[PDB]
């Protein structure tokens, strides 16, 4: 049938890829040890969208954990739901690309790609034909940036009549670590715009302001936010494995989002998000679920929508909804907000449906966004780039790796082009 | 436990074998 | 001997219900992952074809493996066709007559015709799963 | 020997079918089995001794709706070298289901029309179901209809047609879809009924009394006015009409072939205690504004052609003074050129209910066919979608991308400029 | 009666031929002992206490697959003499089972046949099932061939034969053992069926939807078409044919006797009883290239000659009707100087099952052996092969090593281009 | 019907000689006394092909034991399983070859020889048809090179029918043992070209190389690298001992394998390879064993595969199976890997399905692949015989027993030849 | 410290006693 394979990238990519494995087995009903237990037809008719059949029952989970530092994904392996990945598919480092976007593309990652490359296409071969590809991952790091960027080079030119998409995160205004984040970010950025067909954007301090605001929770870790992303990564994807009205895939909300090649990157909600407290006020049905959607403090990303114009959208409603009052009032979000969406396309804002709600709610929505909202934070970016560039900051580390004096300025240029194009466009 | 599939489709619910009309 | 699950207790299966039917005898586990994983689909099955029209077409007893009562209650509870008796000797006549070793050879569906022997033998330790649609019970139908 | 053959492209077309053939087989009292325990003629090859294969293909190429036929309780009913699926789907995109993806699917379709169509001669012709602003409801439709046409050029091809909506759409490629399939629609298909979506949403309101409808309810209706449409061909009657017999009385210039429909009643079971429907009110609420399927609204409208199949225990006797009523209103208005313009026709049997169903147990009922000069609004509302759209260019980089030309778009305009131009010509 | 001799040689005709022995015995409700509780005589003698024992004689150089049917369920079903064995394995040189080891087993073996053969007179002929790729199946097929064609000269001689397929190989030196046969079977035998093996596996992927196939799959279906060459000699039907004109109505020339089989329905056990094998679409489904049984496309080949044998309920109207639409249906070509191409056999037994096995109980059934151009290419496939090895003489040391003359191979490609040039000619 | 008489030379011959008879022995059932035990018909239907009946009713193998000390003689005698041969058939050297192929064939063994194929003949005359030999011998040692070869060399004119095979351990790529190895290997080279109908070649560092990735063993003994290797041998033979859909026997596989006489050398692999963590954790199906064993890091030999072509190939199927599948991925694996066959052969593979899978297994297949990728391995031996040849170094020891100067001219003459018509067909 | 030997031949799966066609 139809196969998306899935590979973790970074050390960030490894812990999101670990909880979107907790609630991917956790909506079909496969036990951390791989045994199927859920009793129901519906739930696991696609199944081997995700996972594979092992003759004693058990299902191994189509994923590539790919890194160079050999003890985070040590953890993962030690971890809960650990035991599912396939041992062969772990493809070790030793060295560590230490924050160095140089050395995991072109010198120290090319000698581990010999193997990664190699695992990628026994599994995709074996199958009829595939669908797409999922890359987690961090635009800030080393060894998610710069060398999971590779894999995303390779299998492009390999499978060029396939889709990919992935789920990575940026620079945040005004915590930030990782003190090379512009350079890793910008030399990644003009790889991911000539290689790439989809790109959902996440910000930190965006998901703080998330379980601080709405959550009503004080002091839990990485694990909640983690939750909300693995939740999001789960509702794009659920019509490929349930049926529903309206339905969806990654392509076609592929064609239905982008008006030009260039411009791919993606906002995301989601909603029921009310606390323990608020939760017996609430009476969950259609237009709270819409308006909820267009609360700026709910959007994954903290670049305010508020001040650019939404270029086109998407809504995959989730649960049993009645379609007249969903498509009406999808309409009247339109009409409502008249200025934060785009002039030059009528229906702006669009919908599905996907029959089978996740367990322990009874309703919800993701919501995807292609926003010109994005020109205020690559223009952060961008001015973050030029003024550790005037006279060449950190520049050895890169340059001592087979760099150019001229493929940075070329980034900086291809960058620009993009902030140029969302620009346009009003 | 965990937590059950409630769904059933419209068309296996509502496409029974009817009875015929003589 | 041959237990028939009703509303409220046990009750023994009446002499009148295996006739003009196709019964199939299902050798299982409890706890087991492809017994777990097999007992829906045949619930699924069993369900449409019986509903599907006005008489009883097919009936299923299901015979177990199990060492522990706890175990064969437990499997057993959740079933809507009819069991063995777990301390009858038929069912252990039935295992050392057709030899399932007691592994590769759970779950089994063996349908039998009149005569109390193998009129169908069919297997699920295989990648196919359109083997249910495959027994038809239009071939095989008793007195 | 006096068959139609059925064929059903795309999502709307599969699952309008699959309500259809439920009806058409419970009518004619054959299981989902297919046999009885020559009426049935007309829809049903024999097969063996004693049962039938319905006269269909099952045409799509996302599988997903077209194996969950295959695995319903309507699995041994259909034969299964027509229930086709693709691998991927058309996507929302006209040149991908008709240039590229189409082109390995139809090869094997055209086999299994032309197998059926090659057991007798006097074949009535096609029943086309399809949506428009779809993907594969839309290209695919063309290039299966399109070799049709080559072959069996001198037949009749009814294309039932769901047009998108006035307001709500539910893709940006609505006007995209809607302009080149019917460019490539209008010269290859006979009889084209006009049928929408939300104008059925309200018809379930107002008068159904059902506060949320479902894609299954819509498709009951459209499965009641097909059934209405062919009885003549199936049963007897006082006076009956045929598929060959639409295309004389409907299509008075070789172009003007766009036309709507209406059924009465549609009454629920708590309020049709509290009406005898009588043929003097049914034909009422039939010429309504507010009862037809598709909303473009008459009453700005000038009227051309009405067919009224009348179905059920009505005698000529008052339907024809019923119909005279109706021309002395001073609403429903005829074009001067068309002295007359009504064509009635009259069957024995009642509607068919099904169990379970929405519509109540009635004893008459009217099926309208007619073709008007408001459909002028309907394409001028669509050729205004496409100019804003096209304005700058939008989304054309995926058409032009997938290997259709550049410019189709233009050529695509100025046939929809004077489609909607012949229209107003014509109602002066 | 008037009987018929089967000969197995070889690994693939002794467990061929005993696919073909399970259905034979099935049919005749004789048991796996041998004694029922004058139809019969086509396959079965007499002998003594009411038992029926066959007219087979098992012929394999190993012992490992006829010790095999000796310890097996029928032990008492065949005479002790009829399975012969011996201690050496040909391994698959045709020069080794020709000329070193060949002649030590072929006394035995005619010693066997005199004696069944002159039980009674007025017999008809000669099956012979043998693998080509194999090496006793070509080497001792061979002998057989020769000294039955000098001593019984008169009388027919049918053979079966399992021919190479074109990719999938079951060898690597079988170009070689191909072409060293084709020239010992030209002018030796009366009619040849070429089968293939992965054109089979084809048959039960598509059509009976088996994903996981086995040989045993494979015997079954060859089982049904040779009972269903032989059903007009065992039961009546309205029009019979035997094999005495087969090669009258599928022989043209002496030298062109290669011809393709074809069987339907093809169909599984819970697929079958959905839908009607109608005798329309049942020829339908036999005159498609997929469902040919040789992986020999006949689209660009000529249909020389055309024989179909029916089985069961079928009427004599319903086979003009199908063959009349198979002529004017344009995609196969006849041959310009072969008007009366077809010739129609119907036999009144419906087709027996195997119980549980791979197919199931349909009402009627056609078998197509049909001669064509279309084996053109798969001599010249042979040929191309065989020029590569030839080339630079590899695998050839083998074959000289025993006592065979270098320059046999020579002769041989000269007839396998004699025999190519031939069929170029003939289909003008 | 058939018998296979099994010779065993020097010390390596000895010890996977012994644990050959080992898994043998556990297929039929053979209890390490003699006995029978496991009441089916199947496996003692064909027997006497190995063994044979002694009237008490314990079989006795048709091996026959010989080496020039008797030390490793007693270590097989003396491990379990070792009651089970005959003591009769075991042949004593009471001086020892020093690894000298001279000692081993022209003066020490040439006396021994006389003892030896007495035996030998013995055994074989007393059969009803004999089918052929095998020998399990080393190349690097003196006595599995020299004597071995001696032998081979003196039943070929004796029995010119018959056929052989002989499973050969080569001088190892990285390390060695037995230094001169040209002086062995090569001496042998020349004259089983010769003498010799199948050649199975078995290195040491790919079954290191193997019994590290895939079986995950920490510490490989020969213990299991004999136990693996005689998995491998049982594969071959297989079908001459249990009924199959298409049976394949020696002279099945000789035919099948050789275009010219010349070029009769193996590269043998095994399959399916998993090591005890990993075994539920794959599906083992006919898709998976094809992949599995078409891989350089599966072979015996560790001559690289795809640096050549191969000529011809042969893959015989065990267990309870089936054969379309087995079939279409003979012809998928054809059709994908164009480049890595040889053009002017059409329809390559072999399929032989044999019913009775390996003990404890239950689906596998052995490979036998005549490959023009192991003309590295001659020509590395051949270039290490040219550098010690032309500077005359330890001749002394070859001449000094009664060897010619003019016979190891004609040796790498021989061999030259080998890999210069290897090398034409790439 | 074997298993049972549990291979059945090709041809006594299949080739088995038969219930006659009446």
């Amino acid at each position: 049938m139809r196969e998306i394979v899935h590979v973790q990238g970074g050390q960030c990519g490894n812990q999101i890829g670990a909880k979107f494995w907790e609630v991917i087995s956790d909506e079909h009903g496969i036990d951390p040890t791989g045994t199927y237990c859920g009793d129901s037809d519906l739930q696991l008719e696609r199944i081997n969208v995700f996972y594979n059949e092992a003759t004693g029952g058990r299902f191994v989970p189509r994923a590539i954990l790919m890194d160079l530092e050999p003890g985070t994904m040590d953890s993962v392996r030690a971890g809960p739901f650990g035991q599912l990945f396939r041992p062969d598919n772990f493809v070790f480092g030793q060295t560590g690309a230490g924050n160095n976007w140089a050395k995991g593309h072109y010198t120290e990652g090319a000698e581990l790609i010999d193997s990664v490359l190699d695992v990628v296409r026994k599994e995709a071969e074996g199958c009829d034909c595939l669908q797409g590809f999922q890359i987690t991952h961090s635009l800030g790091g080393g060894t998610g940036s710069g060398m999971g960027t590779l894999l995303i080079s390779k299998v492009r030119e390999e499978y060029p009549d396939r889709i990919m998409e992935t789920f990575s995160v940026f620079p945040s205004p005004k915590v930030s670590d990782t003190v090379v984040e512009p350079y890793n970010a910008t030399l990644s950025v003009h790889q991911l715009v000539e290689n790439a067909d989809e790109v959902q954007v996440i910000d930190n301090e965006a998901l703080y302001d998330i379980c601080f605001r709405t959550l009503k929770l004080t002091t839990p870790t990485y694990g909640d936010l983690n939750h909300l992303v693995s939740a999001a990564m789960s509702g794009v994807t659920c019509c490929l494995r349930f049926p529903g009205q309206l339905n969806s895939d990654l392509r076609k909300l592929a064609v239905n989002l982008i008006p030009f090649p260039r411009l791919h990157f993606f906002l995301i909600g989601f909603a029921p998000l009310t606390s323990r407290g608020s939760q017996q006020y609430r009476a969950l049905s259609v237009p709270e679920l819409t308006q909820q959607m267009f609360d700026a403090k709910n959007m994954m990303c903290a670049s305010d929508p508020r001040h650019g114009r939404y270029l086109t959208a998407s809504a995959m409603f989730r649960g049993r909804m009645s379609t007249k009052e969903v498509d009406e009032q999808m309409l009247n979000v339109q009409n409502k907000n008249s200025s934060y969406f785009v002039e030059w396309i009528p229906n702006n804002m669009k919908s599905s449906v996907c029959d089978i709600p996740p367990k322990g709610l009874k309703m919800s929505v993701t919501f995807v966004g292609n926003s010109t909202a994005i020109q205020e934070m690559f223009k952060r970016v961008s001015d973050q780039f030029t003024a550790m560039f005037r006279r060449k900051a950190f520049l050895h580390w890169y340059t001592g790796e087979g760099m150019d004096e001229m493929e940075f300025t070329e980034a900086e240029s291809n960058m620009n082009d993009l902030v140029s194009e969302y620009q346009q466009y009003q | 436990p965990t937590l059950p599939f409630n769904a059933q489709s419209c068309y296996r619910s509502e496409y029974v074998a009817k009875p015929l009309p003589p | 001997v041959v237990k028939r699950t009703q509303q409220g207790n046990y009750v023994p299966v009446r002499p009148d219900h295996f006739a003009g039917v196709s019964v199939a005898l299902f050798f299982a586990k409890a706890g087991h992952s492809k017994c777990a994983q097999i007992v829906p689909v045949v619930r699924q099955f069993y369900k449409t074809t019986n509903f599907s029209g006005e008489k009883a077409v097919i009936e299923i007893i299901y015979v177990s493996l199990d060492k522990d009562e706890q175990d064969f209650e437990r499997v057993r509870a959740l079933m809507p066709w009819c069991s063995v008796e777990y301390k009858s000797c038929l069912r252990k006549k039935l295992i050392e007559r057709y030899r399932v070793p007691n592994s590769t050879a759970i779950p089994l569906l063996i349908v039998i015709g009149p005569n109390g022997e193998e009129a169908g033998r069919m297997n699920f330790q295989q990648s196919d799963e359109f083997v249910l649609q495959r027994w038809d019970y239009r071939f095989n139908k008793w007195p | 020997m006096r068959e139609v053959i059925s064929i059903h492209v795309g999502q709307a077309g599969i699952q309008i079918g699959n309500a259809c053939w439920e009806l058409f087989c419970l009518e004619h009292g054959i299981q989902p089995d297919g046999q009885m325990p020559d009426a049935f003629n007309t829809f049903f090859s024999e097969t063996g001794a004693g049962k039938h294969v319905p006269r269909c293909v099952f045409l799509d190429l996302e599988p997903t709706v077209v194996d969950e036929v295959r695995t319903g309780t309507y699995r041994h009913l259909f034969h299964p070298e027509q229930l086709i699926s693709g691998k991927e789907d058309a996507a929302n995109n006209f040149a991908r289901g008709h240039y590229t993806i189409g082109k390995e699917i139809v090869d094997l379709s055209l086999d299994r029309i032309r197998k059926l169509a090659d057991n007798c001669t006097g074949l009535q012709g096609f029943l086309m179901f399809n949506a428009v602003g779809g993907g594969t409801g839309s290209g695919l439709g063309c290039l299966l209809l399109e070799r049709l046409s080559v072959d069996y050029g001198k037949k009749s091809k009814l294309n039932f047609c769901s047009w998108p909506s006035p307001q709500v759409s539910t893709a940006v490629v609505e006007p995209y879809n809607s302009v080149l399939s019917t460019h490539s629609l209008l010269e290859h298909t006979d009889v084209a009924v006009m049928l929408d979506n939300e104008a059925i949403y309200d018809i379930c309101r107002r008068n159904l009394d059902i506060e949320r409808p479902t894609y299954t309810n819509l498709n009951r209706l459209i499965a009641q006015v097909i059934s209405s449409l062919t009885a003549s061909l199936r049963f007897d009657g006082a006076l009956n009409v045929d598929v060959t017999e639409f295309q004389t009385n409907l299509v008075p210039y070789p172009r003007i072939h766009f036309m709507l429909s209406s059924y009465a009643p549609i009454i629920s079971a708590e309020k049709a205690y509290h009406e005898q429907l009588s043929v003097a009110e049914i034909t009422n609420s039939a010429f309504e504004p507010a009862s037809m399927m598709a909303k473009c609204d008459p009453r700005h409208g000038k009227y051309m052609a009405c067919c009224l199949m009348y179905r059920g225990d009505v005698v000529p006797k008052d339907v024809n003074a019923a119909v005279a009523t109706i021309k002395t209103k001073r609403t429903i208005q005829f074009v001067d050129w068309c002295p007359t313009g009504f064509k009635c026709g009259i069957n024995y049997q009642p509607p068919t209910v099904v169990p379970g169903g929405d519509l109540a147990k009635v004893m008459r009922a009217v099926c309208m066919i007619s073709n008007s000069t408001a459909i002028a609004e309907v394409f001028s509302r669509m050729d205004h979608k496409f100019d804003l759209m096209y304005a700058k260019r939008a989304f054309v980089h995926w058409y032009v991308g997938e290997g259709m030309e550049e410019g189709e778009f233009s050529e695509a305009r100025e046939d929809l400029a004077a489609l909607e131009k012949d229209y107003e010509e014509v109602g002066i």
